[PDB]
Formats: structure tokens, C-alpha cells, sequence
RNA sequence: GGGGAAACUCACGAGCGCAAGACAGAGAAGGGAUUGACAGAUUGAGAGCUCUUUCUUGAUUCUUUGGGUGGUGGUGCAUGGCCGUUCUUAGUUGGUGGAGUGAUUUGUCUGGUUAAUUCCGUUAACGAACGAGACCUUAACCUGCUAACUAGUCUGCUUGUAAAUAACAGGUUGUACUUCUUAGAGGGACUAUUGUGCAAUAAGCCAAUGGAAGUUUAAGGCAAUAACAGGUCUGUGAUGCCCCUAGACGUGCUCGGCCGCACGCGCGUUACAAUGACUGGCGCAAAAAGUAUUUCCUGUCCUGGGAAGGUACGGGUAAUCUUAUUAAUACCAGUCGUGUUAGGGAUAGUUCUUUGGAAUUGUGGAUCUUGAACGAGGAAUUUCUAGUAAGUGCAAGUCAUCAGCUUGCGUUGAUUAU
């Protein structure tokens, strides 16, 4: 049995879809034989801040505008085989969701 | 399979967090890993062993305390250790002992102050663009 | 300024209209019933209709 | 191993900025059939952009023109003729849904000389067919004079404020060249309530007021009697 | 005016050079249109820039007559777009019906009630549209779920001081756990329960109790109809018209300037000191940031009195590394002892060090001196009800270097109102 520790990376713009492929590649994983899954494991949210004066000429009092873009970060763990993980990818994820994976023995 | 005799207790205030570990034996105080004795503000001392004493020396001497605070003011993490007592002693005797005798001190401890079992709910509150600070802004003159 | 807009007030008015024999006289169940009897969006909405509509229970139980 | 590794933050910044890049670069060039957006999803093996429209027949071009210029195009800022960029053109289902049409489309009716009214009439009476759910324009600018003024026309519901202002509401805004000077197109369709996961009409969520309450339905049924003989 | 200007930026001033004058009509041109250039001579300048000089180069062009580019140049009262204000007040409309010849009105009201054209209810109105709400983000509760070698606890081991055991630190390990931490699902308040005021029934108002949480829970985002000929054409390859056009308001270069001083205003910074200053000791914080090779955060170590150096050993393109810590106020000890003393630190003088081609019209930082007004401030006048004022430091923007500004963060933490 050649075991390969894989590490699914998986960092969004936005929640709502991040949370989706991460619900269902556990969903996926849990439900094959050859599969040994870690928690969908979240880390801590990192939030971009710029903050901007309003007005593009310098009159009127102090406006700012307080824009945000959160970013998500899920890692999820298996135990697999090589064909096993390429099996379980097979979704079809919506755009900006970045998927990184990591194989060790 | 394992399973020790003990209590997890935790006292907050205003970032302030208080790991209590209650465990049967002759009366420790610990905290972050030092004796009562030497907590920063000699003064605010007292207010952790209000609770000690408004039990009495009984309840302490048969059980080791073990706290760690890694809060973020010097008053405030003392408002924790304090509510990590509390709570422990509290919630020691819920799981370990008579259900009644949890309502005796609870009761004992609410009555004199909550701030040992209730949290000090209020934080900080964010600053704004209208002004130097929270609430505060830049002058206005008038004529 | 604990007042009712009137989106609340219709709901519970209509809720009760519907459902009275169902309604009781507890807040909690009968939220419960709210959310399951019609599209109350905000959660906390939802209660509001059911607080105030249990309010008017309690005043039916009046007649008036 | 993908050359160098970059702070999520600082890697999605530029992601944004990348599609905010696009977003010119089409919308300024393909000025002729409804543009609406773009899904980007990037791999590094291949960047595939898919251009929405209300009017897809004109992105492809006319032997294959456009399609290969902008493909092409694309390859001179960000190049890798193994097709690796390549695009594709979305059809937009309900042309009158889409906003950033409909601004194209009284954009062309201007330049053509169709007077304001007459004008907007027909662009919000075809919204609203189209299944709007409210629809306004507005037409700041030297309206058939000196000073400036602003042109407004309004149908059916509207969402003015509110976070679900956002949500149910489309906008897009156009600048329109006149020997005179410019003037000032801004579209609000607001988009319809819709509960199908399979629909692309608007909305998806209800409105926050918009409170129903199911009248209880009919039942009929059996009994288990213990028979009595 | 993201306005913290050394150059640059930059528009302003002195001086100098580049054309990136396309595209067209006509004239010119291989028997040359035209670029380049040693060398002296000129310059601020190895600018052929210019003159003397003569050789390269190939029609990329010259020449006029049109005609463009580009322009932080002019009109915000020609304009888009955006933003400020009225105002975040709570208002604003239209269909049908009613009244008026009409502008107009009723609808949107007499009385209650509410933060609110928010409700009760009234009712010649009835039905409706946008606004406050609703909503969205953040904060406060969950010993219950979901999980966790980029969180942490525990359990069996083992290690150091110790006599051991205790105690305290350290290393491990377990498909162990989640209280702490993270974040995702879902809970939870709705004004709930109780009695006075209201009371017509009411909407609602009060007080008490329970409550993490009752001022619509707190703080914000969003923000209606009109309008201010508010502000920006110097943010815009958004533009109308008008300006400039090669000794140009195009563009670039060198050097100045926007910080110039008799003064008049407006934010602020520091302080007049014993509820203090100075010396020493003391594991308490939060939120932010961070690289293509050394170029970003920088830990360990070495050298300097010191700022700062070195490159000796290293992690990180990040809950893994700078860090779970390097704040400061506070607390204990000591010196000074009312003394414009030094509290206060402006002004100024050598030295040293970092950023940058350049700092001289002090970039910033270190050292020793110098040591001013100031003794709580007139007429006036600004914000401000709770983890709020205040004080106290930390970040982030700008940024090579520069904060006394800004946008955030936490610690210490109250008087008076309601
Ligand atoms: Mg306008
Ligand atoms: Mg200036
Ligand atoms: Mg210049
Ligand atoms: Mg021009
Ligand atoms: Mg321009
Ligand atoms: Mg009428
Ligand atoms: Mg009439
Ligand atoms: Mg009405
Ligand atoms: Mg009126
Ligand atoms: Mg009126
Ligand atoms: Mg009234
Ligand atoms: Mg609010
Ligand atoms: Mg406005
Ligand atoms: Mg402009
Ligand atoms: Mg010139
Ligand atoms: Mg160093
Ligand atoms: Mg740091
Ligand atoms: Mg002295
Ligand atoms: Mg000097
Ligand atoms: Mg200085
Ligand atoms: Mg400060
Ligand atoms: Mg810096
Ligand atoms: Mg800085």
C-alpha cells in the first residue's frame, strides 16, 4: 500500500464558494475506501483593509471609505494514493478559488 | 484511554483570559507559574483572594490551583485570575461533588460580587474618521 | 422606542389570522411555528413577529 | 513549482487587479454587443476568460476577427500562443435584465437622434417586459441647452437603499460623445425575486421585508377503528 | 486637494537641449534629402549645443502651404464622473375618488404614541411608490456540535535544580481531548415575566426580576424627492469651446522655489512640575504589516560608549518565520526637595552615525554643552455620557530618508447627567 499524505490548500475571495468545495471534497473523500481525511481544517481569516478618502478633489468635510476583501484559507488532510486524490478533484469548483496540494510519504 | 481528576475553568475581562486547572490535593496558587505573592500590582492582590477568603481557607486547602493569565492589562488579567477562582472552585464542585454544593457557593460568590462568575461584558469600541479618537473630533469654529 | 413597523404588525395579524387554533401562548413555540408557517427572511425579524404576535394572543384572550 | 511564491494577500490583490484589467480591456473594445463580465478562472496551465453578452455573435466577430484579436491581443500583454489564454463568449439569456446592455442600446438610440422621452420609454418598457421588477434612468448633461440638467425617468419598483440595494440591483453608467460636450446614462434595472437554483434570472435571496405567510393547505385521510360486530 | 516638496514630483523662476511637425497639395532629393561625430574653441555640463574642421550615414526626409499630435494652460457658471452640504434630519411622490374657475388641496390629519409621515386611531378617502425600519459588517453569550502537526490542554514516558516526593521549568508521545485559540453550522432578544402611568380597546411609557446581552443591545455601512448656478476640466486615453505649437503652456536637463519674514488667522505638539522629574527593578497588550538573487520583516551571534556597523549561524513570500513575544501609563526601591532649580525643553556650537549621485536653506539619528517663553492663561470658544472623556504607548498610509498629520489598536481608567 504506497500512502501518500496529501495536503489540499485551498484560500478564496469569498466565502460562499471557498466553503463549498471544502464541504464537498470532504463530502467526496469520506466516501472512498482508500481515503483517511484530516477535518476541514480552517485558518484564521485574513482581512486587506484600504481605507480612502472619498472625494477625488480635497473639499467637503472628511469622508473615508472603509473597503474590504476577505480571504479565506480551508486545509484539508489525506490519505491517499496518487490516483485517489486526482479522483476526488474531479468537482467543478466556481473561479478565484485557488487549490494547492502538497504530497509526502 | 486516560481521564484525570480534573476542572477547566476560565475567567476573561476585556482581553483578559484566565487558564484555571482545578486538581484535588493542599491548597496551590499558581499563577502563570508563581505564587499569589508576587502579582504585579501588590495592591489588586487582594481582589484575588476575596474570593478565598469569602469561601473560607476550607475549600482551598484541600484542592491545587493552578492558573495561567496571559491577558493584556495589568488590572485586568488580576479581574480574570480572579474569575477563573471563582468559576473553578465553582465548577470543581459541579462534576466532582454534590450538585447542591455548587449552589451554596455560586450563590455565596454571586452575593458578594458577580464579577467572578459573570463576564465584565463591555471591550473597547473602534475609533472614527469624524475625529482625533473614539467618540471624540477635530474642532469647529464657528463666528 | 420599541415600536412596530408595520411589516411586523401585518405579519403577526395575519399569522394569527390564519393559524390561531395553532398559536399558543408562548413565545418560543410559537416562533417556532412562524418560521415553519411562512417566508420570514431576517431570523430576527421572525421573532419580532412572533413576539408581537403572541402580544396579540394575549389580547384575544380578551376578545377585543 | 510555480516560479515564485507570493503572499496570498499580495498574489489575490493582483488577481483582482488583473480581472479589473480585463474589464477594460473588453468593455473599451468590445463596444458593440451587450458586454456584461467576465469568469475568470485561472490555472497555471491555462487562463480561461469567458466573455458574457447580450449580443455573443459580435465577440467571435466576423470570419473569427474579434475572437482572435482579442486572444491574440491578450497574448502580446500576457502571452502564451499555446492556447493556453483562450476565451470564450456567454450568451446573455434575457438581453433586457442586463444592464450594461440596455445602457448600450439607449447609447446607440441618442446618437441616432431619438428624443430623450421617446427614447428611454422604450429601453424601460422593454426592461420591465423582459421580467424587470423595477426599472430608472437617469440622463444628466446640456439636455437641449445651456445649462446642464438632469433627465429622470422611473417604472415600477426600485430599490433606492438598503444592502439589498446591491443585490437587487444592476447599474452601469455610460459617458456619450455629442459635438456639445457629454452626456451622463445611468441604468437601474432591479432584477426579480428568484428561487430556482435553476435559473440565471436575478436575485436568488428574498427582500428582507417581503413576508409571506402560506395559508395552511387541505387534508384528507383514514381511520383504524377497531371494528364493532 | 491622501499637500510628509531635498531633486523628481512641478505647475512657478533663470539657463540650456530634444520633436516623438504624423497625414495630405506643391517645390527638393542617389550627381544626396538627412543622423551621427573626433579635435580644439564654447558652455553650468565629454549638450556636436554652438563656431572652425571634414568624414561617416541613407532617404527614417527637407521645404513651404495646410493640418495634427501633446499640454497640471483657461472657463465647475458649457459639461460628464465623483464628492461635500442641506441630513441621516424624516421626508417625497403619483393612480382613482372628493373640494377649488385657478395657482392648489385632500391623500401625508384632531388627539395620543415614536428616534421616525413609527404605530394606535381618526378619516373624503381608497389603494400604492422611495426613503427610517427591514437589511449588512463588527462587538458581547454557547464546558453543546463541527474540527485542528501552521492553535493549545491533558495522559504515559524521560530530563535539570532538589534529599527524595512535592514544586517548577524542558523534551516526548498518544488515530486522547477541546475549557483556553481558530472559524464554520446553529442556537440566543422578541422587548420576555411581574405590577403602576397611559388606557377607550390601543400604540406604547416606567420599575423590578431573570439575563452575555434590553438607550431600536453597542459601533458602523447603506442612504428618498428637490437643490446648493458648493467642489473638482491639476486623477482620469470623460469631453464642448478657447488658448500654445519648435528660441511651444509638448517634452527633458542643470540649478533655484513652493519652508522666503514686521505681522493677522486656524488645526495641533510639549509644558508650567511632587497626584512630580531622574536612577534602577518589574515575563501584563492589541492590531496591523513583511522579498525575484543580499534587494521585504528580521531572530541568534560578533564589533562599537553610542547612533550604527559586520556578515558569523538562520526562519519566513506566513496562525508555521520576525511572535504568542520588545509597548507605555501602572507597580516596588532609591536620589532631588520648591528652589522658572530644570520641571520645560525652544535656540545654538563643534564632533560621530545612518538614507540618497547630492542634504549645505541643519533629511533622520547619537554625544557634551548651551538652556529662552511658561508659574495654569482675558473677551471669547470646541468636542464630550462608558470601557466613552482623559492619559498612555503600538501599528498602518505617505516613505530612500522625514511625523508634531491621518486611519486604526490596545492598556490604565473617572466626575456629572439620563
Ligand atoms: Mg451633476
Ligand atoms: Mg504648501
Ligand atoms: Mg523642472
Ligand atoms: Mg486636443
Ligand atoms: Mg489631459
Ligand atoms: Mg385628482
Ligand atoms: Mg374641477
Ligand atoms: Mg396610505
Ligand atoms: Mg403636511
Ligand atoms: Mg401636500
Ligand atoms: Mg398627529
Ligand atoms: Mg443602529
Ligand atoms: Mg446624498
Ligand atoms: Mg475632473
Ligand atoms: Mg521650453
Ligand atoms: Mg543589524
Ligand atoms: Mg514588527
Ligand atoms: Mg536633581
Ligand atoms: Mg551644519
Ligand atoms: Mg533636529
Ligand atoms: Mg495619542
Ligand atoms: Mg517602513
Ligand atoms: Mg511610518
Amino acid at each position: 500500500v504506497k500512502k501518500v499524505r496529501v495536503r489540499i490548500t485551498l484560500t478564496c475571495k469569498n466565502l460562499k464558494s471557498v466553503e463549498k468545495a471544502t464541504s464537498e471534497i470532504v463530502s467526496r473523500a469520506k466516501k472512498t475506501e482508500q481515503v483517511e481525511v484530516k477535518g476541514p481544517v480552517r485558518m484564521p481569516t485574513k482581512t486587506l483593509v484600504i481605507t480612502v478618502r472619498k472625494s477625488p478633489c480635497g473639499e467637503g468635510s472628511k469622508t473615508w471609505d472603509r473597503f474590504e476583501m476577505r480571504i479565506y484559507k480551508r486545509i484539508i488532510d489525506l490519505t491517499c494514493n496518487v490516483p485517489d486524490v486526482k479522483t476526488i478533484t474531479n468537482f467543478r469548483i466556481d473561479p478565484g478559488v485557488e487549490i494547492e496540494l502538497t504530497m509526502t510519504a | 484511554q486516560q481521564k484525570p481528576q480534573l476542572v477547566q475553568t476560565f475567567g476573561r475581562k476585556k482581553n483578559a483570559v484566565a487558564v484555571a486547572s482545578v486538581r484535588p490535593g493542599k491548597g496551590l496558587l499558581k499563577v502563570n507559574g508563581s505564587p499569589i505573592d508576587m502579582i504585579n500590582p501588590q495592591i489588586l492582590q487582594a481582589k484575588i483572594y476575596e474570593p478565598i477568603l469569602l469561601l473560607g481557607q476550607q475549600k482551598f486547602a484541600n484542592l491545587d490551583i493552578r492558573i495561567r493569565v496571559r491577558g493584556s492589562g495589568y488590572t485586568s488579567q488580576v479581574y480574570a485570575i480572579r474569575q477563573a477562582l471563582s468559576k473553578g472552585i465553582v465548577a470543581y464542585h459541579a462534576k466532582y461533588v454534590d450538585e447542591n454544593s455548587k449552589r451554596e457557593i455560586k450563590e455565596q460568590l454571586m452575593q458578594y460580587d458577580r464579577s467572578l462568575l459573570v463576564a465584565d461584558p463591555r471591550r473597547m469600541e473602534p475609533k472614527k474618521c469624524g475625529g482625533r479618537g473614539a467618540r471624540s473630533k477635530m474642532q469647529k469654529a464657528y463666528r | 422606542g420599541r415600536v412596530r413597523t408595520k411589516t411586523v404588525k401585518r405579519a403577526a395579524k395575519s399569522l394569527i389570522e390564519h393559524y390561531y387554533s395553532k398559536l399558543t401562548n408562548d413565545f418560543h413555540f410559537n416562533k417556532k411555528i412562524l418560521s415553519e408557517v411562512a417566508q420570514v427572511p431576517s431570523k430576527r425579524l421572525r421573532n419580532k413577529i412572533a413576539g408581537f404576535a403572541t402580544h396579540l394572543m394575549k389580547r384575544i384572550q380578551k376578545g377585543p | 513549482k510555480t516560479t515564485r511564491a507570493i503572499n496570498k494577500k499580495k498574489k489575490f490583490v493582483a488577481d483582482g487587479v488583473f480581472n479589473a484589467e480585463l474589464h477594460s480591456f473588453f468593455s473599451k473594445s468590445l463596444q458593440d454587443a451587450g458586454y456584461a463580465g467576465i469568469e475568470v478562472r485561472r490555472t497555471p496551465t491555462k487562463t480561461e476568460i469567458r466573455i458574457k453578452a447580450t449580443k455573443p455573435q459580435q465577440v467571435i466577430g466576423v470570419e473569427g476577427k474579434k475572437h482572435k484579436e482579442l486572444t491574440q491581443f491578450l497574448q502580446k500583454r500576457f502571452g502564451y500562443s499555446d492556447d493556453q489564454i483562450q476565451i470564450w463568449a456567454e450568451p446573455i439569456k434575457f438581453k433586457g435584465l442586463c444592464a450594461s446592455a440596455q445602457v448600450e442600446a439607449m447609447n446607440y438610440k441618442l446618437l441616432k437622434d431619438v428624443p430623450v422621452r421617446l427614447a428611454a420609454n422604450y429601453i424601460i418598457k422593454s426592461v420591465i417586459q423582459d421580467g424587470a421588477k423595477g426599472c430608472e434612468i437617469i440622463i444628466s448633461g446640456k439636455l437641449k441647452q445651456q445649462r446642464a440638467k438632469t433627465m429622470k425617468f422611473k417604472q415600477g419598483y426600485m430599490i433606492c437603499t438598503g444592502q439589498p440595494k446591491n443585490d437587487y440591483i444592476d447599474v452601469a453608467v455610460r459617458h456619450v460623445f455629442f459635438k456639445q460636450g457629454i452626456m451622463g446614462v445611468k441604468v437601474k434595472i432591479m432584477l426579480p425575486y428568484e428561487p430556482n437554483p435553476a435559473k440565471k434570472f436575478g436575485v436568488k435571496t428574498p427582500i428582507p421585508d417581503n413576508v409571506i405567510i402560506h395559508p395552511p393547505k387541505q387534508i384528507t385521510d383514514d381511520k383504524e377503528i377497531r371494528t364493532a360486530v
